[PDB]
RNA sequence: CGAAAGGGUCCUGUAAGCAGUAGAGUAGCCUUGUUGUUACGAUCUGCUGAGGGUAAGCCCUCCUUCGCCUAGAUUUC
């Protein structure tokens, strides 16, 4: 069930994307970059509970804690281990490379 | 349709041709914009009939590349040559 | 040079003739283009057309039309007294594996 | 100017193709087309699209390991120009695609080796499960080729052999139905 | 200059190089196999409507003396050596 | 000129079928486990940028086939 399904591909429902995911979970910093960018008085849960793979806030720990046995967690999950494709796999696909001396 | 930084010896045709015209084999006139006709209608080109005031048409023109992909879709490759390249080799080329 | 009782067999291609129409008008539609291709292709304004082919036809309903039929179309003589035409069509459909890549060929009359 | 490439699925984008994504975080995502951009937009996969070079390369249905493909790269210290340098470069860039073109219908034959095998077993499979569907002679054919070896003392098997041939090089096709009679 | 060496030891090598009757006739008996099978399944489509309507029974249909002796004559068996018009039924 | 067909150009996204020491696990037979084995089993991999469609207002084809043709009728200082 996805709310307003019409209108899901607008540019202004856009959803963060799983590199950037990736680069959370590798990097604190960029998590924080990312978490500056909210305020945190409007957050659920006053952004105490979020989950980083699936990048949500949750209103709850025991809300939280549910989410992460759901199918949609565990989905992120897998794509976070198959990886996230990025410009340089885009690059090793068509064998193109970056010179630098 | 070649360029003096553009090397490909190729034609001002498109790939697959003109849509709904064919192939242009005679000498043609490339016109900056947009022409009030369609395809296939005649065109009456005329001299101006006063000397020009802009510096537009004072300035020479220098051509860096000329599209010649397919119009008939999203067209990438500019030479049949060039798509069998990017494209590799398929089942039929084995096949013949 | 053509003799008047002769049988061909041709490929119809029945998607640009019934591209963009109506869908509960499409295979009736293909049915008056087989008799509209049968008579240019004969000669004839009398085109009869076999069960087995209208079944072919209307095989996936009114707008599941084929978008290829092989046909056989045989010119042959108007017997009856009084007739209007002395020629007529008849179209079968033909059993084939596959009815892409076929070209129009004459039917041995043995 | 210069040729990109398609960020979702590696074609080439020349000038004027597609459209480009500038996320926050500063990347550019360059599509040569709506169909990529859309399917970016829907969040798929271009390593599970099988249209794309990404699950190509990523399937290993691209060359990907050969000497011809180190001669292009993004030169981030550029080079003093030179005529001769240039023309050289020309020349050399035409010989890498020709011999890039050999090796890459190499690769695709070794991909492609045992299908004559496994085609020929499945034929062979095919063929004795169903020897009784092969062309064979009617009935009368049999009798009439008898009866003429019998009148011409030839061999029956002879003449069975050549009206096989025939009827293999004379191909017929069944008509549906037949006209009913008018009274 | 080291692709040019790379490729005429390649060459020397034979990178390049490229290479059954009993197999050509098995692979067409096969297709001719194929076919069969194809008009076979377009017979059954044709005669076929089992989603508006029942097959009749073919008890209940006479079968024509002609349709039979070609068929049997197709198969491949003499009819005449059989008979086939003492049995036909007026 | 028309109808097919072939080639190109586009659109989709990898056909049917077969196979596989891929497959969570379950049940049998015995060497009672040593891919033990056989059976089933979403899915995965290979054959396969394959299959399908392509002018209906896309392009090319004296040199890929089959057919058509110097009419008929009406009228005119
Ligand atoms: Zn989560
Ligand atoms: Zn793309």
């Amino acid at each position: 069930g996805v709310f307003a399904k019409r209108t899901m591909t607008k540019t202004r429902r856009r959803l963060r994307d799983l590199d950037q995911i990736e680069r959370d979970l590798r990097s604190p910093r960029h998590l924080q970059q990312y978490k500056e960018t909210k305020a945190a008085e409007d957050l659920p849960g006053l952004g105490l509970y979020y989950c980083i793979e699936c990048a949500k806030w949750f209103e709850s720990e025991t809300s939280l804690v549910g989410h992460r046995k759901g199918k949609p967690h565990k989905r992120r999950l897998k794509q976070l281990k198959e990886g996230a494709y990025t410009h340089e796999e885009a690059m090793a696909a068509i064998g193109y490379r970056i010179d630098n001396g | 349709a070649s360029t003096e930084t553009d090397l490909t010896k190729k034609k001002i045709t498109p790939m697959g041709g003109f849509v709904r015209y064919g192939e242009v084999n005679n000498d043609y006139v490339m016109i900056k914009g947009s022409v009030p006709g369609v395809k296939k209608r005649i065109m009456t080109l005329r001299k101006s009939l006063f000397t020009h005031t802009s510096r537009k048409a004072l300035e020479k023109v220098e051509l860096k590349w000329i599209d010649t992909s397919s119009e008939f879709g999203h067209g990438a490759f500019q030479t049949a040559a060039e798509k069998k390249q990017f494209m590799g080799t398929l089942k039929k080329d084995l096949q013949t | 040079a053509i003799a008047d009782v002769v049988a061909r067999e041709y490929t119809i291609h029945l998607h640009k003739r019934l591209h963009g129409v109506t869908f509960k008008k499409r295979a009736p539609r293909a049915i008056k283009e087989i008799k509209k291709f049968a008579q240019k292709a004969m000669g004839t304004s009398d085109v009869r057309l076999d069960p087995q082919l209208n079944k072919k036809v209307w095989e996936q309903g009114i707008k599941g039309v084929p978008f290829r039929i092989r046909v056989r179309i045989s010119r042959r003589r108007n017997d009856e007294e009084g007739a209007k035409e002395k020629l007529y069509s008849y179209v079968q459909a033909v059993n084939v594996k596959n009815p892409k890549g076929l070209l129009t060929s004459v039917v041995e009359e043995e | 100017m210069r040729i990109e490439n398609c960020f979702f699925c590696g074609r080439p984008a020349w000038p004027s193709k597609g459209i480009t994504f500038m996320r926050n975080d500063g990347k550019a995502f360059r599509f040569c087309r709506s169909k990529c951009h859309k399917n970016f937009k829907m969040k798929r996969n271009p390593r599970k699209l099988k249209w794309t070079k990404a699950y190509r390369k990523n399937a290993g249905k691209e060359m990907v390991v050969d000497s011809t493909l180190q001669f292009a790269a993004r030169r981030n210290v550029p080079v003093r120009y030179n005529r001769e340098l240039w023309q050289k470069t020309l020349k050399a860039m035409e010989r890498i695609s020709e011999i890039r073109a050999r090796r890459e219908r190499v690769f695709y034959k070794k991909r492609m080796a045992g299908k004559r095998a496994r085609e020929v077993a499945a034929a062979r499979k095919l063929v004795a499960e169903n020897e009784h569907l092969l062309p064979r002679l009617r009935g009368s054919e049999k009798r009439r080729l008898a009866e003429l070896a019998a009148e011409r003392g030839v061999d029956v098997e002879e003449l069975e052999r050549e009206e096989l041939a025939k009827l293999a090089s004379k191909k017929k096709s069944k008509a549906f139905g037949g006209e009913v009679r008018r009274v | 200059q080291a692709l040019e060496e790379e490729e005429e030891r390649l060459e020397k090598e034979g990178f390049y190089d490229e290479d059954d009757e009993e197999e050509e006739e098995i692979l067409q008996k096969a297709e001719y196999i194929r076919e069969q099978h194809a008009l076979i399944r377009n017979e059954a489509k044709m005669r076929k409507s089992l989603k508006n309507r029942a097959i009749i029974p073919r008890k209940a249909v006479k079968k024509p003396l002609s349709q039979l002796e070609d068929h049997l004559d197709q198969l491949g068996v003499d009819t005449e050596a059989i008979g086939l018009r003492a049995r036909a039924q007026t």
